[PDB]
């Protein structure tokens, strides 16, 4: 966010359509990776349980 | 002999030797080795976690 709000500080306003399109799927690639970070499961122990 | 020198190694020897190298350490300042809780790790991650906020901050002001 920092990276493309600087951007526009500087006027060249580039994004927009044809622009956009490459932070926008760019940032669903982090997320991604992210949420193999979190892999696995089925533990199932809590507070709650115990 | 062997153990002398730069020889070769592993990543499972280099993690072996930080839990050998935490133990002794805290034989030295606590006289045991229970170690039924760790705090030498945590005071060490509050030390990380201190640079790094000052980090965050001094990148937001380059931002501004």
């Amino acid at each position: 966010g920092g990276m493309v709000a600087m951007v526009f500080a500087s006027g060249s306003h580039v994004f927009g359509g044809i622009g956009s399109i490459f932070p926008l799927f760019m940032m669903v690639g982090i997320m991604m990776m992210m949420f193999r970070g979190m892999g696995g499961g089925q533990q199932q122990m809590s507070r709650p349980k115990l | 002999g062997s153990g002398y020198g730069l020889g070769l190694s592993t990543r499972t020897q280099v993690t072996g030797y930080q839990f050998l190298a935490r133990r002794t350490a805290m034989a030295l300042t606590r006289w045991r080795v229970r170690m039924e809780i760790e705090p030498g790790r945590r005071q060490t991650l509050a030390v990380v976690a201190s640079v790094s906020a000052a980090l965050v901050i001094c990148l937001g002001a380059l931002l501004w």
